[PDB]
RNA sequence: UUGACAUUGUGAAGAGUUUC
RNA sequence: GGUGAAAUUCUUGGAUUUAUUGAAGACUAACUACUGCGAAAGCAUUUGCCAAGGACGUUUUCAUUAAUCAAGAACGAAAGUUAGGGGAUCGAAGAUGAUCAGAUACCGUCGUAGUCUUAACCAUAAACUAUGCCGACUAGGGAUCGGGUGGUGUUUUUUUAAUGACCCACUCGGCACCUUACGAGAAAUCAAAGUCUUUGGGUUCUGGGGGGAGUAUGGUCGCAAGGCUGAAACUUAAAGGAAUUG
């Protein structure tokens, strides 16, 4: 698959992990 | 040179063909017809033979009202579009000269801009 | 690997040009890129010329002509057979036919 | 009906995908000033005449 | 089931005095009925015409003129100078690669109150042994050229009406004068005055209207 | 709010004897 | 109308098209090129002001002031953002019409953001010449920009001129292009990608098989988007690039 696309998948996954840990406090 | 001059506006796209006629004034138009009028297929709308008959009936009405000579002015769609005339242009035009209305004073007034607004296709275009 | 010293066409000193819209496929592509072809033709094609010469007031009057500067897109051209593929040296050469 | 005739000046060549059609030039045989191109179906050589319904079309390459 | 074509009357379009073939032609107008006027529907009209037809000259084939309906009179109607224009195949022939295309403009009023924008054009040229292949000019070149062209434009439109302006336009006085002026800098072939537009016009002035008309 | 009737006179012009 | 072809869509409200006039906001075509400018990103109608800058020229001036540079700093497409203004056009979104096994897409129709700018931000792209900067040197040719030298040159008409351009010849500084490979190369291909096992001109920075991984954490800047830095286990004997033959 595309590298730009892998990179964006990771961008979202990281934003999500951040949302999680922020809810976790 | 007593023959009265109108003007025939030939808009020749590939979607259809317009043979419009007025007097030398664009106001009080005389005759207006297409191949989109002269056949029901929806594919050959702009095609020569249909625009051929378009010019045929144009000349017919030109006579029935008494118009005898014409200055011709052709255009493609223009603006920012293909910028090329359609085959209906030549077809109706030749057929006009054949039908025998006096012909003259040819030109292409197809509008051309100074680098004007953007186009359909979004940088990457109507890819087929 | 590299296939053209051009890298396609000649910018080769500036860093930028402005683009255009291909007449068929519309594609925005740079101007120093952007395959070009002039096109001169008549409006009175070789038999309708004769018909007009008879149907014409203003004898001999003129043959105006349609002048169009087509900015082509690459593959659009390639399928139009504006051009075809060429071998290594046929590519190296820059001469018209 | 507005029929006309025209004798072949030149068999231009076989265009059309299947090798059935052939481009021809014909003199309209009433006005030798009239030499027009058309397309045909069948086997053809020179000197022969076609019976033309439309004297106006003058079609082009065929596929 | 009405056929207005057997209802509309006909009228004869006539040109100003500075033209020779002033019988411009014929046109169709609906019959002036009650509470609606053929003459007004005609007043609201304009017509484009080739200068070769205006003058009989085949040198005048490319210049073309809008002519505006000012006065309608008893199957006839007097036209005014509405503006000139310049055919397109000629332009695109003229405009070629390997040279510098130049344009100049100015807005100015006539002697009489006619506000006019004017547009002239020219192109660079090689000279008789110049083996290099483009013959471009420089910034100062183009700048002073456009400067002087605008200068002369303002001068001669000042010293004129629509009448004097057109009377100089037909013989192409202006191109020759700009050539005389701009020869000092550069060869600069292919001088033309491409376009002119009427922006503002004075009150109707039927007197001078008939004056310029009122003959033939 | 819509329409009418009057307040409401003075001239014209004109579409379908008309009264708009 | 619009297309491979269709359809949506608009049309007694007379559309499409004709024409007069006006507005809007837009972008600056043909000139537009193996040509210019600029730190790069990038930069074009017109005109005026502001200051700046290169090259050239220069029997001007000062005398080593400088070259590369971690840290630190100014710039930085497009997208994006906050608040105003502006929003013709296009147009992720979005809704529709087609096609097709489906189409959540290509394609047709409409159309929101933005697209325009403004006061602040963000600091990323093939931001590529994928070739660090400073300086030395080596091999020819002809184009060519700008500056510069000469011409009992051309042309420009006047009374020579002066000038203006143009041609020939020569020189600085730029874009670069072509032949040959002398040299280099893995091979492509390169007058620098040469001077290199005969291994050293100065200087900054970067890289060590692939995956995991610019992932994770932490720090830190950022309103956000995100950015800067930046792992590890674990898994892996192939991945990889140049050229040929098929």
């Amino acid at each position: 698959m595309r590298a730009k696309w892998r990179k964006k998948r990771t961008r979202r996954l990281k934003r999500k992990r951040r949302k999680v840990r922020a809810r976790s406090k | 040179n007593s023959q009265v001059f109108g003007v025939a506006r030939i808009y020749a796209s590939f979607n259809d063909t317009f043979v419009h006629v007025t007097d030398l004034s664009g106001k009080e138009t005389i005759a207006r017809v297409t191949g989109g009028m002269k056949v029901k297929a929806d594919r050959d709308e702009s095609s020569p033979y249909a625009a051929m008959l378009a010019a045929q009936d144009v000349a017919a009405k030109c006579k029935e009202v008494g118009i005898t000579a014409v200055h011709v002015k052709i255009r493609a769609t223009g603006g920012t579009r293909t910028k090329t005339p359609g085959p209906g242009g030549q077809a109706a035009l030749r057929a006009l000269a054949r039908s025998g209305l006096r012909i003259g004073r040819i030109e292409d007034v197809t509008p051309v801009p100074s680098d004007s607004t953007r186009k359909k296709g979004g940088r990457r275009g109507r890819r087929l | 690997p590299k296939k053209r010293a051009s890298n396609g066409r000649n910018k080769k000193g500036r860093g930028h040009v402005k683009p255009v819209r291909c007449v068929n496929c519309s594609k925005s592509i740079p101007k120093d890129k952007a395959i070009k072809r002039m096109a001169i033709r008549n409006i009175v094609e070789a038999a309708a010329v004769r018909d007009l010469s008879e149907a014409s007031v203003y004898p001999e009057y003129a043959l105006p002509k349609t002048y169009n500067k087509l900015h082509y897109c690459v593959s659009c051209a390639i399928h139009a057979r504006i051009v075809r593929v060429r071998s290594r040296e046929d590519r190296k050469n820059r001469a018209p036919p | 009906t507005p029929v006309t005739l025209a004798k072949v000046i030149k068999v231009l060549g076989r265009t059309g995908s299947r090798g059935g059609v052939t481009q021809v030039r014909v003199e309209f045989l009433e006005d030798t000033s009239r030499t027009i191109v058309r397309n045909v179906k069948g086997p053809v050589r020179e000197n022969d005449i076609l019976v033309l319904m439309e004297s106006e079309r003058e079609a082009r390459r065929l596929r | 089931v009405v056929d207005p074509f057997t209802r509309k009357e006909w009228f004869d379009i006539k040109a100003p005095s500075t033209f020779e073939n002033r019988n411009v032609g014929k046109t169709l107008v609906n019959k002036s009925t009650g509470l609606k006027s053929a003459s007004d529907a005609l007043k609201g009209r304009v017509v484009e015409v080739c200068l070769a037809d205006l003058q009989g000259s085949e040198d005048h084939s490319f210049r073309k003129i809008k002519l505006r309906v000012d006065e309608v009179q008893g199957k006839n109607l007097l036209t005014n100078f509405h503006g000139m224009d310049f055919t397109t195949d000629k332009l695109r022939s003229m405009v070629r690669k390997w040279q510098t295309l130049i344009e100049a403009n100015v807005t100015v009023k006539t002697s009489d109150d006619y506000v006019l924008r004017i547009f002239a054009i020219a192109f660079t040229r090689k000279q008789a042994n110049q083996v290099k292949r483009h013959s471009y000019a420089q910034s100062s070149h183009i700048r002073a050229i456009r400067k002087v062209i605008s200068e002369i434009l303002t001068k001669e439109v000042q010293g004129s009406t629509l009448a004097q302006l057109t009377s100089k336009l037909i013989p192409e006085v202006i191109n020759k004068e700009i050539e005389n002026a701009t020869k000092d800098i550069f060869p600069l072939q292919n001088i033309h005055v491409r376009k002119v537009k009427l922006l503002k016009q004075p009150k109707f002035d039927v007197g001078a209207l008939m004056a310029l008309h009122g003959e033939g």
